[PDB]
């Protein structure tokens, strides 16, 4: 159905690309990758974490409460 | 023609002639001791026989049918006082309750946590009805026949 | 004669700090239940509480004796 | 009661990721099963031909099999007879049906031991603690006749008497026959019986780990090589004023 | 000129796989849909080799499976691969559904609804497979699901008897379950062809949620190599489970032969249904519980109707993201609760979790969408 | 040409038929090498436990 | 199978009751003999 | 206009069973093609119902 | 990796560990009167033990071996002239030869019409070889042990 050639109209855009045998596959895999990963993690942690922290708290409280309930009481 | 052929194909999946297998069974009551529940096979289902003690009879007669979802007196479901015959199939989805458990000393179905009292009446859980009471009759105070 | 390592390992384990309190409470439960005139009290929880701590330590050092 | 006791984690010789079973322990545990546990329990899915190449040779396995009477038939006249066993014969059952088993043990059915390790939460730990867990009942607690106290069994009341004690069996290799030693040997044999594919599984796992550790970076590098063209291009917007 | 673009049969493959325009920025979450293509075929292969040694007779089913494990050459490998492939399939399936929900892929209504059909079919196939070993959990899962239709008024008992083929679970039930388990994966593959067909017309989505006609690249060689890498990682995880922990995700109780009389005291289904088992246990009412179970799965069909935001994807919608992760945590809570006995305090926690699940899906997401619409001034 | 990779390219990897021939020969030798190495490692880790280590004791 | 073809239910029941067939185990693990019922197949004349 | 012609799924049915140009004079010997498919579906249904009790 | 996995899948279909099961068998010579061909089951296949008469022995001895498709003299296929032991499986496609049939008073395979003489040698038809003679030995005047 959809094929290359008339998917959309584009004008005045130039693209430069380099052959895969003229360049490295791992340019800066440790010097620059790790700061980017830290940036992404810092961005996402505040959105993703608090629900799972709350689940952890509920899990601990429920397990402790069940264990306390099972044990017998004096009198 | 279409209705006839579709009806034949649907009916082929129903129970076959050989898998009906309806017959009676005899249980000797001398073997069962006091304060114990026993199970037997019947139609590929359990069959609970409980020799209730006098304390259970005293305890379960001190309740009112209004609280019970299914109104039924204890004395109506038994042809003798110290004997209870029931079909051991939970009325919620068919699990087998475990004897001498739950918060009422009767039966406890653990698939979804349904409590039946000693007579076999639902008290706390999603089970609509009580445990069924199949037709049965004694010949003496020694044996029983279920059918 | 023949002596299993298990008895010696258990006796060495039971002289640890953690199990002493459990055995003490087990003995107190025993005293209360035996001295009572009549009750449904049952010192099963204290026995298992003692045994869990006693068998935590045996697992570390038992298999060295066993060939 | 509702109380439960989690067995501890013993350091079995095969506890490791790549560690395999010790075959001498399998031999001793087989002797323990034959001379003690075979009177009550059953082991239905194990044959004498399986013991060959694990802890016995063909001659020793045939000698073990020949010490059993197995019923075979019919003969030419139409009658069943007895004969010595072969390597193709499964271990003999102790009882012919569950009712006979229940009759000889006060209504308790001895379970089949071919998957008891896989059929319980704890595996070898549960069986080892069960076989070495009997003690006097706690104070102010009763129990039926024909039952014995065992804190690791659910309900803390079991219908099996203590099977193993000191000097119950004489091992062939001169090992001391202590309670713990016999328990360890029979537990190892039960582990083998439940999972005969233990050693071949771990052998294959080692090769799988090495090959995957080799193959991951090469395929990753191929993907990076292909995608480097897209990952480094640039775009410029040059409108005609 | 080129035979690939003019042959009647290779032209379909060329337009489907080789020359397909795809977005240039789809992340790894788009691989799972391909992985579901792999796992299905894997289950068709390994299972087809288990059918050559399985007998559906009730007296010789457990024994046949143990024969497969013990006597067939490398049969244990095939058995445990088929066993753990279900867990891998369901992990991939839930990741696929979460990907579709987060990035607003549900606006493709046809593909979304066909996927819902596929989800139901795969659930049925997985349940029918688990009965064929004929252990304890097999018997007491078949019983419960068959009785689940007894709640329908005036026809429940007759339908239950018809499905059982008798008065209880017995040989006829096992044989017909074997037949359905054999045949249903082919129907699943046939429906998956339509799942792909309806997606071919509209193209694929990207994380930004913005139309990507300006930036397109061919599917080959860019997403074939990513498919190979994803398949390699999938095979690594599956073989880790098979070779280093064959029974981590299983249940011990299914290693005992089926006993119609006794019932284990800690019955539970497989890990990928427990959330439903948490919902049904919450309501103390039979018909209400069954309806809640059905609606908890069929609420995915109403997701497209509740969309109220101007932006397709949650990439730029922080409140929607917070609510989405709250929903995921709640599903994890229900999965934890479903594996516990019905007792205090787990009953209250399960009921609150079910209420929170339905409230999050139905009420809070459209409200957050409308609030975000008002914040952006449009 | 002095470099090893240049020799490998100019000798083997130019054509595809030679590439396939190299692949199958490499697989043929790599199978045996990998099998021997893995078996050696597995035997060393579990020395004195496998059947073949205790075989000599019993068979005459 | 005879019922409603060439005999009544009572006739076919009496016919089944004219022969003895094996059943069990009982509670002791022993086999025993009982009268035939409608569900029993025609007796084989030889065991094998 | 016509949804029978434009819907992605119905175009296959239309271009295979409805609007297919066919010769006006094909005799009864061209009927066995469809009868082979009727037979194949009959065997699949009957066989599937036989596998429930085999 | 592909070679290993495909090899394992192919090997799964071969014979399993529980079916190899080699064995032997004992047969009572005194139970087979002169002129009768007795069939037994051995290794899952028919085993023929035929007591031959003097006439049959001499007739087989008169056969011109050079004209046979599979040349063998009668005296190198039997240990005792009056007893011929053969695997009862047609060498063509595996059918069972029928005793006392055919044009040579030996056997006749009706599947495709193969004719064998009283020594089991192929004389007519499509079968390429003479019936297989198994390994066996006589333990006494009355018994024969085949293995
Ligand atoms: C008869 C004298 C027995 C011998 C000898 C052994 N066992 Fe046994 N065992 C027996 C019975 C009657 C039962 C059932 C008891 C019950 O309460 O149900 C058992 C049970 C076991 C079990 C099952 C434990 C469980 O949790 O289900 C195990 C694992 C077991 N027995 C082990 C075992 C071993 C290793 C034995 C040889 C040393 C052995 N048993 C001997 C009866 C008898
Ligand atoms: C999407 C496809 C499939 C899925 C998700 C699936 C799932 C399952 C599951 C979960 C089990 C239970 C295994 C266990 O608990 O041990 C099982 C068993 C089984 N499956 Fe499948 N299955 C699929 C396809 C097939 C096919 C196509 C066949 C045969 C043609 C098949 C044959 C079997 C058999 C014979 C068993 C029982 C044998 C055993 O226990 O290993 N399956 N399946
Ligand atoms: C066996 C079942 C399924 C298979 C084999 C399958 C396969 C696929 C494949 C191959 C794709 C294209 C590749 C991709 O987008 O990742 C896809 C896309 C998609 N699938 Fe599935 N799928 C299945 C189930 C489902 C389910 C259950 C849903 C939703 C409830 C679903 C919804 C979608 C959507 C929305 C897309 C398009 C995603 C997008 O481009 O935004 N599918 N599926
Ligand atoms: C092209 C399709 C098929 C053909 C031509 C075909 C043909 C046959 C034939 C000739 C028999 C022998 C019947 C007899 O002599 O009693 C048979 C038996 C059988 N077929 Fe099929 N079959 C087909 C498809 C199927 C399918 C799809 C299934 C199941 C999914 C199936 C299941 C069976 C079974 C269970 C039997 C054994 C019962 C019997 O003997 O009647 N068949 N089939
Ligand atoms: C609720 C419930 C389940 C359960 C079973 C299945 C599902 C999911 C499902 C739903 C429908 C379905 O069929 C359909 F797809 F519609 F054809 C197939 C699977 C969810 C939960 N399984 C249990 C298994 C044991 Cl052993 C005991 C009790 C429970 C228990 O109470
Ligand atoms: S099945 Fe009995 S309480 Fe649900
Ligand atoms: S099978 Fe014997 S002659 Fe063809």
């Amino acid at each position: 159905g959809r094929q290359f050639g008339h998917l959309t109209r584009v004008r005045h855009v130039i693209t430069y690309s380099l052959s895969p045998f003229e360049q490295r596959a791992f340019p800066h895999y440790f010097s620059k990758g790790i700061p980017n990963v830290l940036r992404r993690t810092r961005a996402c942690i505040l959105r993703v974490a608090p629900p799972f922290v709350a689940f952890y708290l509920v899990y601990t409280w429920g397990t402790q409460e069940f264990e306390k309930s099972k044990r017998k009481n004096p009198a | 023609a279409a209705k006839n052929v579709v009806s034949q194909f649907v009916s082929s999946m129903s129970a076959s002639a050989d898998v009906l297998a309806m017959s009676k069974i005899e249980i000797k009551l001398s073997d069962i001791p006091e304060g114990k529940n026993m199970a037997f096979k019947w139609r590929g289902k359990p069959l609970f026989v409980r020799h209730r003690t006098k304390k259970e009879i005293d305890q379960e007669a001190a309740v009112e049918v209004s609280q019970l979802r299914d109104p039924q007196h204890d004395l109506e479901r038994v042809k003798k006082p110290e004997w209870v015959i029931l079909i051991g199939v939970c009325t919620h989805l068919g699990c087998v309750p475990i004897a001498n458990a739950g918060d009422f000393g009767g039966y406890y179905c653990p698939c979804h946590g349904s409590h039946y009292d000693a007579s076999g009446r639902i008290r706390k859980g999603p089970a609509p009805l009580n445990l069924e009471v199949p037709s049965y009759e004694f010949t003496s105070d020694d044996m029983v026949i279920v059918g | 004669e023949l002596v299993d390592p298990l008895t010696t390992v258990r006796e060495q384990c039971e002289q640890l700090e953690k199990c002493v309190k459990a055995r003490e409470r087990l003995e107190l439960c025993d005293e209360r239940v035996s001295s009572r005139s009549q009750t449904e009290e049952d010192c099963t929880e204290e026995l298992l509480d003692f045994l869990h701590a006693r068998d935590h330590c045996v697992a570390h050092k038992l298999f060295n004796s066993l060939k | 009661s509702d109380l439960e006791l989690h067995p501890p984690s013993y350091p079995w010789s095969h506890r490791g990721l790549l560690s395999s079973l010790d075959h001498t322990s399998i031999r001793r545990g087989f002797q323990v099963y034959k001379q003690v546990c075979s009177s009550c329990h059953s082991m239905d899915y194990v044959a004498y031909r399986h013991l060959v190449g694990v802890c016995y040779t063909e001659d020793e396995a045939k000698a073990l099999a020949e010490e059993v009477e197995v019923q075979d038939g019919p003969n030419e006249d139409g009658e069943m007879f007895m004969r010595p066993g072969k390597l193709s014969d499964y271990f003999p059952k102790p009882y012919p049906n569950p009712e006979a088993a229940r009759a000889a043990n006060n209504g308790a059915l001895p379970p089949d031991l071919s998957y008891i390790v896989r059929a319980r939460h704890g595996g070898e730990d549960y069986v080892f603690s069960l076989l070495t867990g009997y003690c006097e009942p706690p104070t102010g607690v009763s129990l039926r006749e024909g039952l014995y106290f065992n804190p690791y069994f659910p309900g803390q009341a079991i219908g099996m008497a203590p099977p193993i004690y000191n000097e119950v069996l004489e091992f062939d290799d001169g090992t001391p026959a202590t309670m713990s030693q016999v328990a360890k040997d029979v537990c190892t044999f039960l582990r083998w019986a439940a999972e005969p594919e233990h050693d071949h599984r771990k052998r294959m796992g080692l090769k799988m780990l090495l090959m995957m550790g080799l193959l991951l970076p090469l395929v990753y590098a191929m993907k990076r090589h292909k995608w480097s063209v897209l990952k480094s291009r640039k775009l410029a917007y040059r409108p005609p004023k | 000129t080129n035979i690939r673009k003019s042959h009647p049969l290779m032209k379909i493959v060329n337009n489907a796989f080789i020359d397909l325009p795809a977005p240039s920025n789809i992340s790894s979450w788009w691989n799972f849909g391909s992985l579901l293509g792999i796992c299905l075929i894997l289950q068709i292969l390994t299972g087809l080799f288990l059918a050559m040694h399985y007998t559906s007779d009730t007296t010789t089913a457990f024994s046949s499976v143990t024969h497969i494990c013990r006597d067939v050459n490398y049969g244990w490998i095939i058995r445990y691969m088929h066993a753990n492939g279900a867990s891998m399939f369901f992990i991939c399936l839930y990741m696929h559904v979460g990907r579709g929900l987060y990035y607003g892929s549900y606006t493709f209504l046809e593909t979304w609804n066909i996927g819902v059909i596929l989800l139901l079919t795969v659930m049925a196939t997985a349940f029918m497979g688990y009965v064929l070993p004929w252990g304890q959990m097999s018997f007491w899962g078949a019983t419960v699901i068959t009785n689940l239709l007894s709640a329908i008024p005036y026809i429940g008992t007759n339908l239950v008897e018809w499905i059982w083929g008798g008065f209880s679970v017995d040989k006829a039930t096992l044989t017909r379950f074997f037949a359905f388990h054999f045949i249903l994966p082919f129907i699943i593959m046939a429906i998956a062809m339509v799942h792909l067909l309806f997606l071919h017309e509209t193209g694929s989505n990207n994380p930004t949620g913005i139309s990507s006609d300006v930036d397109k690249i061919p599917f080959h060689p860019y997403y074939t190599i990513k498919d190979i890498l994803g398949a390699l990682l999938l095979i690594l995880a599956l073989m880790l489970l098979v070779l280093f922990a064959p029974d981590l995700l299983g249940d011990p109780d299914n290693y005992t032969p089926a006993n119609p009389l006794n019932t284990p005291p800690h019955i539970k289904p497989e890990w990928y249904f427990l959330f439903a088992y948490a919902i049904l246990r919450s309501i103390p009412n039979k018909l209400g519980g069954v309806l809640a179970l059905a609606f908890s799965i069929l609420i995915l069909a109403l997701i497209p109707l509740l969309h109220t935001s101007k932006q397709r994807s949650m990439m730029f919608r922080p409140l929607s993201q917070c609510l989405f992760w709250a929903l995921v945590a709640d599903l994890l809570t229900l999965t934890w609760i479903g594996g516990q006995p019905v007792e205090h305090p787990y009953i209250t926690i399960g009921q609150l979790a079910s209420v929170l699940y339905f409230l999050l899906i139905l009420v809070l997401m459209p409200t957050a969408g409308t609030i975000e619409n008002k914040l952006l001034k449009w | 040409a002095p470099t090893l990779t240049a020799r490998l390219y100019s000798l083997l990897f130019r054509r595809t038929s030679t590439f396939a021939l190299t692949i199958v020969v490499g697989a043929l030798f790599f199978e045996r090498a990998f099998d021997q190495g893995a078996d050696a490692i597995y035997e060393h880790i579990n020395e004195g436990k496998l059947w073949k280590h205790i075989k000599h004791k019993y068979e005459n």
